[PDB]
């Protein structure tokens, strides 16, 4: 009866869906090769705003390794080497592979997907 | 022979006169007791059935039938019942026949005025006759009657038309009739199955025509909320969707129909409703989807369906209060990627309550010390049974005042969920990488 949930959903069942201040995450995001006004980034933020609370939580687990929201806000987001902000990296490999996460750095590698629909599809398929 | 046919005829005249005061249940019990004598029963029933057929001065009984029309129930000039009164004479006779099923007359009647299993064939023919075929009430009563009695080809065609045309209780009694007839003979089983299939194919063909108009009008609506008038004949309580689903549920109940032109256009119709950025707009095809998953997913194509419509089947299930594992969509319990988290949460909680529905749950005390809660709870509970754990725990802290038990329990769960991660118990330790998560402490053997 528990095996109907995913490994994310059992956590979301035990500890509940957090309320994610996307404005706090965006305020505590670091962009390395993308920029905050890149079109794929506006698509990323549009997608993440369009995702329901469960897919948002599954995203947070994908990139941070947990659904837990820091009480002080994402400015206090910890990583392996001290307080690490969330971070989006452009994945310069081919754009037919999913984004990839390194949760100990809170690190997202994100291919430069050509469109909103495909980026949304690939992210939703990843989570 | 306790009573003669003139005294029985005098009693049976009471079925025609519609008096609210008259105790007709007492009259039914009089006729029932009299009908323990087999020859009396046989004459009574042959007369009541002649009254039904004739529905399809002492005898001056004026029934108010319509506005400004006070009819005489009997027209004697060979005795006929005025068709305005007929539906009431039918209703009282079917009321009596339902009790006799739980357990000449005309010439006698004019002589006064001048001063189970065999007739099942007549009662099945009765479905064709207009005063009955009009009235949903008389149809429901006659179907209840047939459902009692059941404990040929035209008579089954007329029984099936009761489903292909317009009573949920009466049509569930019709389901009982069609089953209990099929229990009788393999030949009636086969003929009723094939004539059900014939009606379901008619319903499918006209449903594909209707959904084809719907899809076309959605094309013309988009290519420039949804209140397409083509939707009315799907929303309707008597829509071919509900007839098709009803018939398929009876087919599947008799099992213990090739329509890919329907299923692929239901497909593109659902896909064009979902692309049209409205959500409940799908639900006008929910019963066609439930038909799809009835005919398919026999106790595959439904899996490709649940993939290409995944979010649609989720919209369906989330809207439906039908319990996932009691409805038709239960098969996908095991293909779980095709449901939403909160849909799975509801299925979880309903199946958990279903499995433990036999357990009476009590309230249960837990006496703990604010400074020892963890070890006092371990002592109290760790030998308790699972069903004792499933009782609702209320926690008492020694000498503390009364407080809201729900808030105090929530506090209790919070303190425990903390103490789990107190290193003094060595149960859980933070990931050296994350430092906010927790996994089993491999040093808990201390």
């Amino acid at each position: 009866l528990i095996s109907i949930f995913t490994e994310q959903e059992l956590e979301l069942l035990i500890s509940g869906l957090p309320t994610i201040d996307i404005d706090d995450l965006k305020s505590n995001t670091e962009y390395h090769k993308y920029q905050s006004n890149s079109i794929q980034i506006q698509w990323f933020w549009r997608a993440l705003r369009s995702f329901d609370q469960a897919d948002r939580a599954k995203f947070l687990q994908f990139v941070t390794g947990t659904s837990k929201v820091p009480l002080q806000g994402f400015a206090a987001l910890e990583g392996m080497n001290g307080i690490q902000k969330f971070q989006i990296h452009r994945d310069d490999r081919s754009t037919d592979r999913l984004p990839s996460a390194h949760t100990c750095f809170n690190q997202l590698d994100l291919p430069a997907y050509e469109s909103f629909e495909k980026l949304r599809h690939m992210l939703l398929l990843a989570i | 022979l306790l009573l003669d046919h003139e005294a029985l005829s005098c009693l049976l005249v009471l079925l025609f006169v519609d008096e609210p005061k008259l105790n007709t249940s007492r009259l039914h019990r009089v006729l029932r007791n009299l009908c323990y004598h087999a020859q009396t029963r046989h004459w009574v029933i042959r007369s009541l059935l002649s009254i039904l057929q004739r529905s399809s001065s002492w005898l001056s009984v004026s029934m108010d039938a319509a506005l400004g029309c006070r009819t005489n129930i009997f027209q004697i000039q060979t005795v006929h019942i005025h068709p305005q009164a007929a539906p009431v004479v039918c209703r009282h006779v079917l009321d009596t026949l339902i009790q006799l099923a739980k357990v000449d007359f005309w010439d006698l009647l004019v002589k006064l005025d001048n001063m189970e299993a065999s007739p099942l064939g007549q009662l099945m023919n009765m479905l064709s006759h207009p005063v009955i075929r009009r009235s949903s009430l008389l149809t429901e009563k006659l179907l209840r009657l047939l459902s009692l009695i059941s404990i040929g080809l035209t008579e089954n065609q007329l029984q099936l038309s009761v489903e292909v045309l317009t009573s949920e209780e009466g049509l569930e009694d019709a389901a009982n009739v069609l089953l209990q007839l099929s229990r009788g003979d393999s030949g009636t089983r086969d003929t009723v199955l094939k004539l059900l299939l014939n009606g379901a194919r008619h319903l499918g063909y006209t449903l594909c025509k209707q959904i084809g108009t719907l899809l076309a009008e959605l094309r013309e609506y988009n290519l420039e909320e949804l209140q397409l008038p083509s939707m009315s004949m799907l929303t309707s309580k008597t829509s071919t969707q509900k007839f098709f689903l009803r018939v398929l549920q009876v087919i599947i109940q008799l099992r213990d129909l090739s329509l890919d032109e329907l299923w692929d256009m239901l497909g593109e119709c659902l896909k064009e409703l979902e692309e049209s950025h409205d959500q409940h707009a799908v639900l006008v095809l929910q019963p066609a989807v439930e038909a799809f998953f009835l005919v398919h997913a026999t106790e595959q194509k439904f899996l490709r369906f649940a993939e290409t419509h995944r979010t649609v089947l989720n919209q369906i299930l989330r809207q439906s209060t039908t319990h996932l594992a009691d409805g038709p969509f239960a098969v996908l319990v095991d293909y779980i990627r095709v449901l939403d988290f909160d849909v799975k949460r509801k299925y979880f909680r309903q199946e958990l309550e279903r499995l433990d529905e036999g357990l009476r749950k009590e309230d249960m005390a837990v006496h703990v010390r604010r400074d020892h809660v963890f070890e006092d709870s371990y002592r109290e509970l760790h030998r308790k049974s699972p069903e004792e754990m499933k009782n609702r725990l209320y926690i008492v802290f020694e000498g503390e005042e009364g407080q809201d038990a729900g808030g105090l329990l929530r506090e209790w769960y919070m303190i425990i969920s903390r103490e789990m991660f107190n290193p003094m118990y060595a149960l859980f330790r933070t990931s050296p990488g994350d430092r906010v998560t927790y996994t089993i402490n491999p040093s808990s053997h201390c």
